[PDB]
């Protein structure tokens, strides 16, 4: 369409993108959990005590 | 964008679509990053004990 | 606009109107995150007590 | 018309920005129910005591 | 402009006038945003007690 | 005329357009009927006391 | 100009002159609020008592 | 004339703006008097005592 | 300028001497309310009792 | 002459905004009559006592 | 420059004269009144005594 | 001549000039005279005492 | 310049040299009426006593 | 000459400056005579005493 | 394609291209456990103690 | 990218790719070391030890 | 330059020439009277008595 | 010459010129003298004593 | 290819370029054994004590 | 880069690279001096013993 | 550059040396003032006694 | 040569300015002459004492 | 340059190479007297005994 | 040559250039014998004493 | 470049070169002279007795 | 390069190289002698004595 | 090659190079050894003592 | 060559150039042994005592 790609060409960078999307926000997920293990950050009423 | 919406690049280039996304990516990681080294508990370089109250 | 309204964008390019749209929730979200952080009670990083007065 | 596409191209593009501004909307309005059960952010008359 | 004037849309452009009105909109609710932040009494997130003096 | 918009097109992007600006409107008016149920704004001779 | 001069649009182009005049009619309305909000009596959401002498 | 308008669209043309700017000088005028009954602004010999 | 010097108009374009004149027009009366802002007398805003000595 | 207007144009013209500066100034010459009347603006030998 | 010199016009001309000259009589009024509120005797709004020595 | 203006319009003109020119001489001659009632502005020897 | 040298207007245009006169001759009357008001004795609206010493 | 007038013009222009310009100059002789009657602006040996 | 390689070429460049990500991501994981080894970046709840 | 992506140099220019990745790695290596020599633990030139709480 | 050194003017322009030499003419003239007015001696305005040592 | 006057035209500016700079020479040795019947300019070993 | 160069060309500058770097390289590998062993740059748990 | 990629003098420009690379090394030699003169143990001038702590 | 050297004009541009050699006659004439005016013996307007020491 | 002057006219140009360059040079010396007698400007040993 | 070698004007420019000439010795003459008075010993105008030590 | 003198030219330009240098440097190195009578300019060990 | 490197001409622009050496000798030789003056033993001006410690 | 690499000029301009390579020697002389000069032991011209710990 | 030289001239420049570098470095060599027995510049463990 | 000058244009200059060299380099030398002999710039391990 306005780019140069055709649906197909679209479909497999598509594919290409969402996998590395998956992984990239998998691996976030694993270092948000990692670093809520290492020290919480969501503060209680009596905050960091 | 999901995984079903491939025609999203026939609308955004995918080169410059990528390069201003890790441009934004690197930018937010670094922001998010300094913000934790700029409070005491979240500063891991400087190392205080993490109940700072 | 509205579920309906799917005409709005035969007057308005879904392109350059998707890359404002990201950049202003984006800044509204950095400024509404930063007003949080600039308060004693919402600062979740420096971790007050949620009771400051 | 001014933008270069039909209204069927429109139509379509119109259902998946619907669909991403109404799950935009979903997580924002949970995380606000999470943000205020973490700390409500609405003062009574006395203020935060 | 009433329900009555559709007629304004033949001397003014709907999209540049959209964003133009978007624009003043957004700006003027930040400034009164800004204001409530920066007097005691509307400062939601400081939450003075509301009888200021 | 000026803006290449026939009546018609007019018309009915003025229909879409009150709607709008009426929702908007019917927004703010309950948001500033909270926000003085929270805390008036216009304060008595007194002040704020 | 008043309700009879109608005459007024064949010299002062509407749409210019429509903006022009909301401009400095908002520039107008923001000053006068700013003043207000500058004095102590008139600042009602610095909420002062009415006699502040 | 200078502006491309006819007599007949200024005639119209001025009417609506006639309204309008009726109606924007009535809102103002009473909002006017609703604020002098909040806090009347013109001050007596004395000063605001 | 009178009342019988209609001819000034041949002279002066109606249009653009109506907008410098009413933008003159317009900075004199703000210099002059904060003129009168500017001393306690005739500060209304402020309201200082009349006699300033 | 130098402007695109002719004497009947300039005489017509010329008496709507005579009839404006008029109105402005009587409107100014109140206003100064009533500002008199709060605070009188010229003071005497001794100030304003 | 007086009464009889009427052919200063063909060589000044008239409209550009006229507004030279009142930007200048403009400058120099308000120069002279500043000047007058600069000092203590002639302050009408601060109004001090007539006597400042 | 250098300006376009014939003799005759350079007359008419000048007679329009003369006559403002000398109503706002006079007109500032009242307001000095009047000043000057106020407070005179040329100090004696022993100065504004 | 004398009374006789009317041929210095062959050489120096009169309307170009009227305009440099009259602003040379404004900031000169400026620049004196500011020194005499620059120092005690000459300040005629401060109106010192004239021996300051 | 260089300047586009000729000598009688300029002998009639120069009528009028020298004349301006001698008015002028008495004016400010006046104003110099009244400004030394108010306070004489050169001091003796001993200063302003 | 769009950067004029072919396959071939761009199948080769990646070759040594993911060679030398490779053999910088193996350098900088053993960085890593080096500086790990002299002082540990992730502190316990005591802190640097 | 992947070991098995070499299609990814079909769309961007190997020798601007590299000489942009090369940048990037550089700044963010030097940015990282600096933040080392910014706390005390890390600060291997400074050398103090290692226990700072 | 002298009484008979005419030829100068076949040289130098004499309306330039003129216009250069006023001006440094009167640059020079205000620049002795500022130093003049910059010593306790020779300030005629502030009239200092003329022993100043 | 290289200004386009003639001998006879320089020689007759030159004479106006020698004239007016000669008047003001005399008229700034005049002044000299005054300024130095007012306040000598020259301190002898001693200062302005 | 892109440089103008062919493989002999690029082989033959590649052949000094590996050997200046690899001698750059071993220069700076004895230099830093030098600088350990005037003062070694990785401080023990008490610092540089 | 290894000693088996002459190609890549078919990708990059031998003189540039050459340029720049020198540049780099040049820079990075004196950043890393500089930041053992910033520091007293490593700082081989001002000579500090080596024990700093 | 003596008496006899008449043909130094025929490689240096008579007017524009003149002018050239004025402006450094008078800076140069203007900066050796200010030095004298620059120290206490030989400031004659200031007027301090000769033996400043 | 390269200015347009003639041998002719650079000499008697050249006598003018060599006139007026020894009379500058006379007219110094005699004020350095008068500035000495007023003040000798090149102290002795013990400075201006 | 010496006595003998004249070809030197065949590649500098005489009038040009003069006026670079002069320029830079009326700099370094200012440079030296400004050095002398920059100096006790040397600032003939302030006329310091010699020995300042 | 680059200049467009000849060496004739040139020859004589020298002749001058080299008379005028002498007699700068005769004349500076007058003048350096005399600002050494007047103070000498190379302290002895002990300083300006 | 030695006695027996004449041909280094045929490369650099004797001119330029003359010129750009001339310049770079005169800028280094200020520099030394002023590096002296920077310092107590060798400011020959401020004279300094040669044992500054 | 070494003395074998003649044919480094093929690739490198000679004369552009010895003027790059003359500047960058001459500032590396430059700094190195700044850095002496900036501290205690090696400032020759200072003569501190050898021993500053 | 792409500066205009052939290998002849390359060589004998480089020869003449190589000799200049060769001597630069030679001189900076012994500077550095007279400089070392000067003041050597590389502290033991106890500093300049 | 590269600069329009012969060989034995080249041979000339440089002659001159190298003399001149030779001349402005033991002038230095002279000079920098009279500053030696007037204070010696090495100092000890004393330093300037
Ligand atoms: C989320 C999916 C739909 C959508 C669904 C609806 C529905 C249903 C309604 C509106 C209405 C409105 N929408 Mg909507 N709206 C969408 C995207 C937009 C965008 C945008 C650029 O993306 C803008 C500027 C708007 C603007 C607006 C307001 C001008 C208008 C008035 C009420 C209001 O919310 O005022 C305040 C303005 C704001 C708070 C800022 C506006 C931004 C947000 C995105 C507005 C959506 C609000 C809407 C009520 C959410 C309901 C959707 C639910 C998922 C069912 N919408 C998309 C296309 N919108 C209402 C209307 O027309 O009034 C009669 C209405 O009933
Ligand atoms: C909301 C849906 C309609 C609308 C419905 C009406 C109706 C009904 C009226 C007006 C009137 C006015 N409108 Mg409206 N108005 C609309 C949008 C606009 C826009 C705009 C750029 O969008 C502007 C500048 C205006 C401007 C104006 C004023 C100049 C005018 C004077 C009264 C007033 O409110 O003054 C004060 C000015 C302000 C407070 C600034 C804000 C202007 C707001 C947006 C106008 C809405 C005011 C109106 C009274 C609201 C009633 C609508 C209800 C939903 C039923 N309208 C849209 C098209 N408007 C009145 C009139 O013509 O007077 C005789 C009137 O009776
Ligand atoms: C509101 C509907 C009408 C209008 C109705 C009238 C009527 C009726 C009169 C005037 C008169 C005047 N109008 Mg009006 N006027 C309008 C819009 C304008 C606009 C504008 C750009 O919109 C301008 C600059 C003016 C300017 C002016 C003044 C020059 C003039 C003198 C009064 C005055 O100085 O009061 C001080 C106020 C100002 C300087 C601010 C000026 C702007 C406002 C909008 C002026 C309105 C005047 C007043 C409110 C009259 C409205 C009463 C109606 C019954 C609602 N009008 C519109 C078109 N106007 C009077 C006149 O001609 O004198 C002989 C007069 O009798
Ligand atoms: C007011 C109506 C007439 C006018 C009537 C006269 C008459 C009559 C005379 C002058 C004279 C002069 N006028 Mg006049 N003058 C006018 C407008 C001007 C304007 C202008 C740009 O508008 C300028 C620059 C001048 C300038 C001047 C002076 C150069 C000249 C010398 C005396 C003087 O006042 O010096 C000081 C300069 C000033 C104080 C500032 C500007 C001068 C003012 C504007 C003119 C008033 C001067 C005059 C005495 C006023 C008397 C007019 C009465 C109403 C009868 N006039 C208009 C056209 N003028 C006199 C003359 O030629 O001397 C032989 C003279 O007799
Ligand atoms: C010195 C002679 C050779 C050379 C010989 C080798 C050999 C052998 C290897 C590499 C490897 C690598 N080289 Mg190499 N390398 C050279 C010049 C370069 C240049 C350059 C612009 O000059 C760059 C950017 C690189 C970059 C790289 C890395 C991307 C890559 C990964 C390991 C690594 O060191 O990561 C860390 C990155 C850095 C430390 C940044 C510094 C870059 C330096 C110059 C890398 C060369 C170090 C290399 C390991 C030396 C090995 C010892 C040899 C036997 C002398 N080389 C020259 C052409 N290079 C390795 C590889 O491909 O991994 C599978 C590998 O086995
Ligand atoms: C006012 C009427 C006449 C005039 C009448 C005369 C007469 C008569 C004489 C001069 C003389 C001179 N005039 Mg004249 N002069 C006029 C306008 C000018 C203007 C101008 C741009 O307007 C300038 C720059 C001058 C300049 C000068 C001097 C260069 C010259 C030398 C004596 C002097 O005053 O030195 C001091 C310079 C100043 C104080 C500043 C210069 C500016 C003023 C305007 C000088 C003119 C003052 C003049 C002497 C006063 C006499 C006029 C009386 C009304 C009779 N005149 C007009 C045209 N002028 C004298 C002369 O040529 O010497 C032999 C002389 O006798
Ligand atoms: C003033 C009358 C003559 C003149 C008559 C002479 C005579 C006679 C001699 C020189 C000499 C020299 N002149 Mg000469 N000189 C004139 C104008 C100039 C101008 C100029 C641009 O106006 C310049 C830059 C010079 C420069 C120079 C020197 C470079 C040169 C060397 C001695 C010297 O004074 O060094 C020091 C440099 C300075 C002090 C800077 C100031 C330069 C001044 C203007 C030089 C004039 C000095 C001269 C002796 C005075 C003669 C006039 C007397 C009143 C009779 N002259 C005019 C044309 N000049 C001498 C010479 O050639 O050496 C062998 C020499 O014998
Ligand atoms: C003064 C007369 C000759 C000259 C005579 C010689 C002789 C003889 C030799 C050199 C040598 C060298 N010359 Mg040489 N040199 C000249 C002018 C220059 C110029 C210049 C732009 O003017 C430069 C940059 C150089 C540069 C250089 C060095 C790169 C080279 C290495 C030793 C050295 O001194 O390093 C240190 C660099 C410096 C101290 C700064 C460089 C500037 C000065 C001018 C270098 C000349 C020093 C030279 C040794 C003096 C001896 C000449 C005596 C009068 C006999 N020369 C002129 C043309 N030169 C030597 C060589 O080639 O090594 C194998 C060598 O034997
Ligand atoms: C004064 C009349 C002659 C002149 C007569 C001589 C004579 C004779 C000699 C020189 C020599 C030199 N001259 Mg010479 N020189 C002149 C003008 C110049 C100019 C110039 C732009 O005008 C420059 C840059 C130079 C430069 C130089 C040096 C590069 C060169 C080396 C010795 C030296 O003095 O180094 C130090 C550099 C300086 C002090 C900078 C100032 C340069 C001054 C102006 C040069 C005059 C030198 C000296 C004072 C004159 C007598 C020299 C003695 C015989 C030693 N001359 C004119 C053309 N010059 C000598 C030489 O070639 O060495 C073998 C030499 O024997």
């Amino acid at each position: 369409s306005s780019t140069g790609l055709t649906e197909a060409e679209a479909k497999e960078f598509h594919a290409v993108y969402s996998q590395s999307a998956a992984g990239f926000l998998a691996v976030c997920a694993v270092a948000h959990v990692l670093a809520w293990m290492w020290r919480p950050f969501w503060p209680g009423a009596e905050g960091w005590v | 964008m999901t995984f079903s919406t491939h025609k999203v690049w026939l609308m955004f280039d995918p080169r410059s679509t990528l390069v201003a996304l890790a441009a934004f990516l690197v930018v937010l990681a670094l922001l998010i990053h300094f913000l934790c080294l700029g409070h005491d508990r979240f500063n891991w370089l400087e190392g205080n004990p993490a109940a700072t109250k």
